[PDB]
């Protein structure tokens, strides 16, 4: 107890330090993003000492050193959750972002407000550890809105660009419109119940509870870029690639599916909203996954492909998996940082083209970048004994051998052959075929910072998974005994997925003229929902003002 | 008319045209300002002494709580009035 | 926090199960626990103890209020604004009160449901229990009198409470 | 009491007997300490609310809004001596007198222990507002706008006059500690209701209620900065605070007659919020942007529970220094390109860093990110509301989605974007200018830490 | 972004080595103040197509209107010496 | 492939403008007008702009009338006006109507269940 | 330094401090006009100490 | 405007971007685009301007549904990924008539030689002031375009700003 609750604790209060050392003192300038990564770097093996003690006999904590405010019979604490979300998720995250802020120190080099970037990193996991610890609702939704505005403030980076304005605040936009969902939930509990704190809510567990759900799904909906308010996470990558890394693909996107994990035990009683979250999943990952062949920017790529499997959380959730869930998003969180971590390199190298069109033959000029652009694509798909098996395969097991709705159940399938076609897209483009790019060569990647950074994160997408599913304990009645075909329709799939994928790209070789189709414009647009949307609703509000 | 309060001098910290005033005007600012109403302000706020009796009941119950339970009678009644003091009507 | 009641804050006893290890290899935490023992909790304990030595050489007291009771606004005639004073003052002070009782059994519901892990749902019935029974008698006492709320409305509100609960019993019979 | 009307009185002698250049100086200085002393207005009792006198006491709900009032005068002195730096010393002194005069007026108009004390005090205020607002207000453009003034006083200050004077002939007390034990039902009837109109329409013109609101963003284009601190951060709130004064002695007749005037603040919100996006002038957003946080003090006040109770306390002391903040960032720019056009100067951030800072801790608490105060306010309102019918999440949630995009489009225009070209008066931000801010977000910031002085007397 | 430094020099044997590969044009013939219209003969359109080309060989677009008034290799090397500030 | 079909959010695109491909004289002299009023406020401003001894705002007019104009109070408009006065009489009084019988059923339901005991508040201590 | 012309510049100074110095000395002369209930209310009504006048002043 | 003879051209570049895009391999870009300058070389000959016109409203209606939906844009360039990046760096050269003189110490050479420039412009603006003015046809101008100077050590009119704009890549 001593040694889990105080080394509980230093890491939050090691990760602010740096915070606290800005706005006093002046002992370093200039070595600022060291001084940062540093931090991270201490505060992972911190958070692991309590993780071990988690895996040896099951310790959890519930620390509320603080009495805040008592509004009567509602009393608020600075309350603390070190449980099994917590405990395996945050050395997760730092081992996540230690990596990225050590990328970021190449890939920022230049900029001269390279301290300021780091400090809105930093600021940001501050706001992340506090979500996933949170105790209760409304010390989690300081974490809810305080990765809002960081993104914000982030994805506006460079903000003399009119985009990046446009994405900053069309990523508030849809994230507070989930945030009605929050707190209506945080009206009903304290309405119906008495409180905010979560072990209340659980001892309670209200038999009818269909509107604090629909509102907590709602949050999700936001906050993890569902259908229905998804174009923000596309239109986010206008940040520095790093933002887009750490923020719009390994962690923060989570946040909306780890609002749904933390409410299990309301969401198991309750079927009818199972079969929102897993109709809401299930349309999410096709479509964006079916947006995401057309595409021909490797951000963009790579950034529907976080959505395409966030759906597949959200559809894990509804299937009353809930653990699972929250074991793909840490197996999830390592190679999609790699991904991006290696388009990074690509960019940089290339002179900052994100289009993959002039892309090519790269194989063989960048060979650290292009293995583990290998290893992450192979992950995503689901390349057996790799970090990505270990979650999509059971997930889909479960999926198959469960009640569940038959077209969720289907759409699953075909997004998850999709996944293998834009897998295959990125490295055909990418990596083979004859070079595209513009002549003067200065492909160059032999620096140490961006290869330490992706050597790390490469043996996390090979051993993370195997590592993560042994140790963590038994949750479920895991399902063994199925139809043959049921327990390989993830291999076969991703395996016919590849089939079709190479075919295509081959008849790109040919010569003949390009033929437009329905089918492709509607991919390619992005279904339009971007163009429509963005226009009428924009247009109705502000002309509706005036009147 | 625009007049830059810089160009007669560079150091002015914009309170007046006056470089005498202007030092002195800062440090009243930025010392009754900053250093007494904010800082010793908080400390104040920080130790008044039991605000509105919160701390005072949370006291209390626990004597109340603890003497009731002992006692085999009910942590709270209904009602709040000893109900043979009530003369209802009719 | 002299030390918490413990029949206020009742905890049941604690069963660990000893350690029993079969495997060879070394076990890390009980390393780091020895470790963290000389490195953090005895030179934390020795400032403690230096503290201390000194607290107990200068020892003052404070104490708790003590409220005499006074006549309720049941005894209070019309109007009679030095007898109501007495009777509203007092009244909010239980009112307050009583709203840290409804915590304190709040306090032991979110702890049971804590250490009970994941058989809380059978082996917190009487921490439910008693939770609902004064949920049920601050909410007769109460609730819905509004921000404008005194002694005068709660006696009104009771007062409507038995003329219903009175007649009830009649039709009973 | 006195020991705070007193000292304040004193400081019309001072600015008038000293130095002709050291009279900011000592008005700061001594404004500030006034303010010092007004923290020990926070000796509240949990029963018994802290009365000094026959004439005034200090319950949670005034004290701080006395200690918002007396901490704001210092700031409008440092707000205004910079564009009262050409003219003379005699009219320069009586600036000063003028809101010395307001300070009096409002401290001894929150703690009224009458309601006739309150409401002469509560009319004695607009004096010097006017004044300043008239005399020293940049805009010379004639308004004719004086029948929002006999508007008002016909529909509002008479009918206040006449109800209180009616109710102390058969109260027979107006004694605010005696109507609360003296306090009696009011019956259902066409006499009644006229008293309940007269009772509650005075207070709701000035905070103001939707479709009484026009006045405001007129107000706040006239007014000087020191005009516009005071308007926003107090002169709305005396309409909050009165009306939770006098909801006391209007049960039950406020469950049926508060039904019109929730619809208007409810549907309000929206409507002004909206109004907001389209706005071209940096007062008139920041003016409708009061019109739409206020709409939910009106609400909370009439659904009468002990949540929204605490809800608009921490909504009336967290947006006064909010808007006031913002408004100072608005004259800071006018100060250099002089005009109020929010579109004319653009990507200011690229020449002043630090009051890009400012614009964003201004932006992000009106925005009501948690935990500032903003949100602790905002939330118990909406928690409340929600009993109160759940449909309102609805219109609560709209608002908190509208309010976010003018908070930032605000923050993106101004801040944002490329810089005016021609525009080269841009000089760095003086120290008066960046204290001037910190003491509004400071203050605001360190709130949190300790929110319950801040949550009134049903805490 | 390591270190693509552009001089005044190195732009010209660019331009002209784009030039000299464009098989209408002949090597010998080209000089930096070849006008395409007259000293090489060219059409109007082969004169969007060496601009085209150009965009490529430093990846930048040049605008149409801009496009049209270049008709000698010694204007397009001192529009990208412009637009890229070289200035030695 | 059929015509662009412009829409108020759809542009039509000038490639496929039908007036852009036919410019006569009259067409050609409006453009060089156009042009005309163009280069004489181009040559106004960029007198102020490149004045080496301005440190200012060169107040652009054209920005003073839109200001202007936006912020407008009463001086148009006539009160009895059917056609959109009363318009603007349906929007504003309108939505308030609306929401009064959408908020007092609400409140009469609940009451009622409540007056009736149907209404389950089992823990409901926080008003 | 001399205290003339000292006194003629920061006389003013002491105007502020002493208006609170009278604002509360009149705010303590004010209770004692509403000493009448001293030490004869219900709740907190009790016997003097041998030294003490009265309970509160 | 542009005359029949540019309109054409542009529709040329736009056309032969949309294709590179679209055909994404350098070989097939090239064979395809050779057919397509064949298109554009037929009625390159045609000498009837009524004719040629109409040439152009089926040609640009054929390009309409040949577009790529995403079509390859430079990244630099107006809806580039890199547009506009920069923007917040570019700091305005004037701003450095503020700066205080303790700072300008630590550049003294370069602030040396500024007032070298700020003399010029001064001295030069008269001058250039009256350049614009005998030869502007009374009436306003009729196009956008300025005269060079026409003497020795004379600045061609309005200078300043084309001179000192920000750098491209300024840090
Ligand atoms: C609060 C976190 C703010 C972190 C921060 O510094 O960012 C400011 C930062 C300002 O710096 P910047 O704009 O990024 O760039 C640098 C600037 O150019 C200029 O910054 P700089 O780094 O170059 O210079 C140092 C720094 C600071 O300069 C200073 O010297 C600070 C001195 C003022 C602080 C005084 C505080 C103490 C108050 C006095 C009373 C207490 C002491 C008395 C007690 C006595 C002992 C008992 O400057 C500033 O930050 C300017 C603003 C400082 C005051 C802000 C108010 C605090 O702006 C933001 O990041 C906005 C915050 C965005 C939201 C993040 C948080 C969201 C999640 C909520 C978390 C909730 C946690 C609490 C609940 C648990
Ligand atoms: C991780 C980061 C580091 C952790 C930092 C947390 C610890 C910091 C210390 C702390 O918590 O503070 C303790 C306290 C709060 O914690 P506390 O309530 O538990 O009290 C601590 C002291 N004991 C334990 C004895 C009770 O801080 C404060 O109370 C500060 C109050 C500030 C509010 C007052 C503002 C100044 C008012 C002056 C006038 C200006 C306003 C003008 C009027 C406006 C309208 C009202
Ligand atoms: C957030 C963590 C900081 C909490 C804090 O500010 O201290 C408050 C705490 C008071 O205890 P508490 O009963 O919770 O009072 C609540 C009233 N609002 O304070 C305490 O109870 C203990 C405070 C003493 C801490 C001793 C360690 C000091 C370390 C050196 C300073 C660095
Ligand atoms: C309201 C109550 C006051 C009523 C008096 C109304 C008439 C006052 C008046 O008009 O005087 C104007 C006078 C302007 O004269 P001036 O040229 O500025 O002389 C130097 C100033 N020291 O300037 C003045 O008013 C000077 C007097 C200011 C009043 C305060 C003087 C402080 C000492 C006496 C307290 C008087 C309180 C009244
Ligand atoms: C013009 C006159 C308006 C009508 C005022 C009136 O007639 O009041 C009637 C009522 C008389 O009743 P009273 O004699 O006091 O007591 C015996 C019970 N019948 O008077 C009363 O009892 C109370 C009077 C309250 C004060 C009346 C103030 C006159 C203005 C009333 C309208 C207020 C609303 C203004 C419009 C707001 C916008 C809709
Ligand atoms: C504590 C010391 C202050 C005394 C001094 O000026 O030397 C300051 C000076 C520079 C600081 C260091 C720099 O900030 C960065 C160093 C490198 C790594 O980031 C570890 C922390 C690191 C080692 C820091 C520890 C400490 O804060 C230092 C060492």
């Amino acid at each position: 107890m001593n040694m889990f609750s105080s080394l509980s604790l230093v890491t939050l209060l090691l990760l602010t330090m740096p915070i606290m050392m800005m706005s006093f003192n002046t002992y370093k300038p200039s070595n600022y993003p060291l001084y940062v990564k540093t931090a991270i770097s201490y505060a992972f093996i911190t958070s692991m000492i309590p993780t071990m003690m988690f895996i040896h006999s099951g310790q959890e904590l519930i620390i509320s050193n603080w009495h805040w405010l008592t509004i009567q019979t509602l009393k608020l604490s600075l309350s603390f959750k070190m449980d099994y979300f917590s405990m395996m998720f945050i050395p997760v995250a730092l081992f996540v972002t230690w990596s990225i802020m050590e990328f970021s120190m190449w890939y920022m080099y230049s900029d001269p407000n390279i301290n300021k970037f780091f400090k809105y990193l930093l600021l940001f996991l501050i706001t992340m550890l506090i979500l996933v610890t949170a105790n209760n609702l409304f010390q989690l939704f300081i974490g809810w809105e305080g990765v809002g505005i960081m993104s914000f403030l982030l994805i506006g980076w460079w903000y003399g660009r009119a985009d990046a304005n446009t994405a900053a605040l069309q990523a508030i936009l849809y994230n507070r419109i989930g945030d009605i969902g929050f707190i209506l939930a945080m009206a009903w509990f304290l309405t119906n119940l008495n409180t905010w704190d979560l072990q209340q809510i659980f001892m309670l567990n209200p038999s009818d509870s269909n509107m604090p759900l629909i509102g907590l799904a709602l949050a999700a909906t936001g906050k993890s870029a569902q259908f229905g308010l998804h174009p923000w996470l596309p239109s986010a990558m206008e940040g520095p690639t790093p933002v887009s890394a750490l923020l719009h693909s390994s962690t923060m996107v989570v946040a909306g599916i780890f609002l749904l994990i933390r409410f299990y035990p309301l969401t198991e009683n309750n079927k009818y909203i199972q079969s929102i979250t897993l109709c809401l999943g299930a349309i999410t990952t096709l479509f964006t996954a079916m947006c995401a062949l057309t595409q021909n920017d490797i951000k963009k790529i790579i950034a529907f492909s976080t959505s395409s499997q966030l759906g597949l959380m959200m559809v894990t959730i509804g299937i009353n998996q809930p653990y699972l869930a929250f074991l793909h998003i840490c197996t999830h969180a390592f190679f999609k940082a790699m991904l991006f971590m290696c388009s990074g390199s690509i960019i940089h190298s290339l002179n900052d083209e994100q289009d993959i069109r002039k892309m090519g033959g790269l194989f063989k000029a960048m060979p650290f970048t292009t293995t583990a652009l290998i290893v992450g694509s192979l992950a995503l798909t689901g390349m057996p004994f790799l970090t990505g098996f270990y979650s999509k395969d059971l997930i889909i097991e479960a999926a198959n051998t469960s009640y569940t709705n038959a077209w969720a159940l289907l759409m699953t399938l075909i997004a998850t052959s999709f996944t293998a076609i834009y897998s295959t897209r990125i490295i055909f483009f990418a990596l083979l075929g004859q070079p595209r790019f513009p002549t003067l060569v200065n492909i160059n990647e032999n620096n140490p910072l961006l290869i330490n950074s992706i050597k790390r994160l490469l043996i996390g997408s090979l051993f993370a998974g195997y590592i993560i599913s042994n140790n963590i304990p038994p949750t479920t009645i895991p399902q063994m005994t199925m139809p043959y075909y049921l327990k390989t329709t993830a291999l076969i799939v991703t395996i016919l997925g590849f089939i079709l994928a190479l075919e295509i790209s081959n008849m790109t070789k040919n010569l003949k003229y390009h033929y437009p189709s329905n089918a492709f414009k509607f991919s390619t647009l992005l279904g339009y929902f971007p163009t429509i949307m963005h226009r009428l609703a924009p247009y109705m509000n502000l002309s509706m003002s005036q009147k | 008319e625009d007049e830059n309060l810089y160009e007669k001098n560079p150091d002015s910290h914009g309170y007046d045209k006056d470089p005498a005033v202007d030092i002195w005007n800062m440090r009243v600012v930025f010392f009754f300002g900053f250093s007494i109403v904010l800082v010793l302000g908080s400390t104040f706020v920080a130790y008044l002494p039991d605000y509105r009796m919160q701390e005072w009941a949370r006291r209390e119950a626990e004597r109340l709580v603890k003497y009731r339970e002992a006692h085999g009678l009910p942590i709270m009644e209904s009602n709040c009035f000893d109900p043979s003091k009530i003369q209802l009507p009719e | 926090p002299d030390s918490w009641d413990k029949d206020v804050y009742p905890e049941p006893p604690r069963r660990t199960p000893a350690p029993s290890p079969q495997t060879s290899l070394p076990n890390p935490i009980t390393y780091l626990t020895k470790a963290f023992d000389l490195l953090v909790d005895r030179p934390v304990t020795l400032v403690r103890e230096f503290i201390e030595r000194q607290h107990a050489k200068n020892k003052y007291y404070y104490y708790h209020r003590e409220f005499r009771r006074v006549p309720d606004i049941t005894e209070c005639q019309e109007k009679d604004v030095l007898c109501m004073f007495e009777a509203e003052m007092q009244w909010r002070r239980d009112y307050k009160v009583d709203q840290e009782i409804v915590n304190i059994i709040q306090e032991r519901l979110k702890a049971c449901q804590q250490r009970e892990g994941e058989s809380h749902r059978q082996n917190c019935a009487k921490e439910l229990e008693q939770f609902t029974q004064v949920v049920k008698a601050y909410q007769d006492r109460y609730h819905d009198l509004g921000a404008h709320y005194s002694a005068r409305k709660c006696l009104a509100k009771q007062k409507q409470r038995m003329l219903a609960e009175r007649k009830a019993a009649k039709e009973a019979a | 009491m006195l020991k705070y009307i007193i000292p304040t009185i004193m400081l019309m002698p001072l600015t008038w007997l000293s130095k002709n250049n050291m009279i900011w100086v000592n008005s700061t200085a001594h404004s500030l300490l006034i303010s010092f002393t007004s923290l020990l207005l926070m000796n509240q009792f949990g029963d018994n609310s802290l009365n000094f006198s026959l004439l005034f006491f200090s319950d949670s709900l005034s004290t701080p809004l006395l200690i918002l009032t007396m901490w704001l005068l210092p700031l409008m002195l440092m707000a205004s001596q910079h564009h009262l730096s050409k003219e003379n010393l005699t009219r320069k002194k009586l600036f000063i007198t003028m809101l010395i005069s307001l300070q009096l007026f409002l401290i001894m108009t929150f703690t009224a222990m009458e309601l006739i004390l309150f409401y002469i005090l509560f009319e004695a205020t607009l004096v010097p507002t006017l004044i300043i607002i008239t005399r020293w207000g940049n805009q010379t453009e004639r308004l004719n706008a004086g029948l929002y003034f006999l508007f008002y006083t016909l529909a509002g200050s008479l009918p206040l006059l006449v109800a209180l004077i009616y109710i102390q002939n058969t109260v027979g007390s107006l004694n605010f500690l005696m109507l609360q034990y003296w306090v009696q039902p009011v019956h259902n009837s066409w006499s009644n209701v006229f008293m309940w109109l007269a009772c509650m329409m005075a207070f709701m013109v000035k905070m103001p209620l939707y479709g009484l609101h026009l006045w405001l963003p007129k107000a706040h284009v006239e007014a000087p900065i020191a005009g516009s601190m005071v308007l926003a951060a107090v002169l709305l709130k005396l309409g909050g605070y009165g009306m939770l004064r006098i909801t006391l002695i209007l049960n039950p007749m406020t469950d049926f007659m508060a039904y019109p005037f929730i619809m208007l603040s409810l549907w309000g919100m929206i409507m002004t919020s909206s109004i907001c996006l389209r706005q071209t002038d940096l007062k008139s957003l920041i003016a409708y942007s009061s019109v739409s946080h206020m709409a939910l003090v009106i609400v909370a006040i009439l659904i009468q529970t002990p949540w929204s109770y605490m809800g608009a306390t921490a909504l009336m002391i967290a947006h006064g220094l909010t808007s006031s903040m913002l408004f100072c960032l608005a004259n800071s720019n006018y100060e250099r390109i002089h005009s109020r056009t929010m579109i004319l100067a653009r990507g200011l951030q690229t020449l002043l860093p630090l009051m890009a800072t400012w614009w964003l801790l201004a932006s992000l608490t009106n925005l009501a990110l948690p935990p500032t105060i903003n949100l602790i306010g905002e939330l118990f309102v909406v928690m409340s509301t929600f009993s109160w019918s759940n449909i309102t999440i609805i219109l609560m949630g709209v608002n908190m989605v509208i309010t976010a995009l003018y908070s930032l489009y605000m923050l993106i225009m101004t801040q944002r974007g490329k810089y005016t070209y021609h525009i080269n008066n841009i000089s760095p931000s003086f120290t008066r200018e960046n204290a001037l801010m910190s003491l509004h977000i400071l203050p605001l910031l360190l709130l949190t830490l300790n929110p319950k002085i801040i949550l009134g007397p049903l805490y | 972004s390591d270190a693509p430094p552009l001089t005044l020099e190195g732009i010209k044997d660019r331009v002209l080595y784009v030039l000299k590969l464009y098989d209408k044009i002949d090597p010998e013939k080209l000089s930096v103040n070849s006008h395409f219209m007259k000293d090489l003969g060219l059409d109007s359109l082969d004169q969007v197509e060496i601009i085209m080309a150009m965009e490529d060989e430093f990846g930048f677009e040049i605008p149409d209107i801009d496009a049209e008034k270049l008709m000698c290799p010694q204007e397009i090397v001192d529009y990208i010496a412009d637009k890229k500030d070289v200035y030695e | 492939f059929p015509k662009y079909e412009a829409s108020r959010l759809s542009s039509l695109p000038t490639t496929l403008d039908p007036a852009e491909y036919d410019i006569s004289s009259e067409t050609r002299k409006a453009q060089a007008e156009r042009l005309a009023i163009r280069s004489r406020l181009k040559r106004e401003y960029q007198l102020q702009y490149y004045d080496p001894s301005r440190r200012g705002v060169i107040e652009d007019p054209a920005l003073v009338r839109w200001t202007y104009a936006r912020s407008a109070n009463i001086y148009p408009n006539f009160r009895p006006n059917t056609k959109t006065s009363l318009l603007g009489a349906l929007f504003g009084i309108g939505p308030l109507v609306f929401w009064y019988y959408v908020f007092k059923t609400d409140r009469d339901r609940k009451e009622k269940l409540i007056q009736e005991g149907k209404l389950d508040r089992t823990f409901n201590i926080s008003y | 330094m001399n205290l003339l012309q000292v006194v003629r510049d920061h006389w003013v100074h002491v105007l502020v401090p002493m208006g609170f110095v009278f604002g509360y000395y009149l705010d303590r002369k004010n209770d004692e006009k509403l000493t009448a209930f001293r030490n004869k209310s219900l709740l907190y009504k009790r016997e003097l100490k041998p030294n003490e006048e009265v309970t509160w002043k | 405007y542009l005359t029949h003879q540019q309109k054409v051209l542009r529709l040329y570049k736009r056309a032969l971007r949309h294709l590179e895009s679209w055909c994404i391999h350098r070989d097939k870009y090239r064979y395809f685009a050779c057919l397509l300058r064949a298109r554009f070389d037929e009625h390159k000959n045609e000498k009837d301007m009524v004719k040629a016109t109409q040439l152009l409203r089926e040609a640009e209606e054929e390009f309409w549904h040949g577009q790529h939906p995403q079509p390859y844009i430079f990244p630099e360039s107006p809806g580039g990924t890199s547009y506009e990046r920069y923007e917040c760096y570019k700091v305005p050269e004037w701003c450095l008539d503020d700066w205080h003189p303790s700072e300008k110490a630590m550049y003294p050479d370069y602030f040396a030689k500024r007032e070298q420039w700020k003399k010029l412009r001064r001295e030069s603006w008269e001058r250039e002031v009256k350049q614009l003015q005998e030869e502007t046809p009374v009436g306003g101008p009729r196009t956008e375009a300025l005269p060079p100077a026409r003497k020795q050590g004379d600045l061609p009119p309005l200078w300043w700003h084309i001179v000192t704009r920000p750098r491209e890549r300024p840090m």
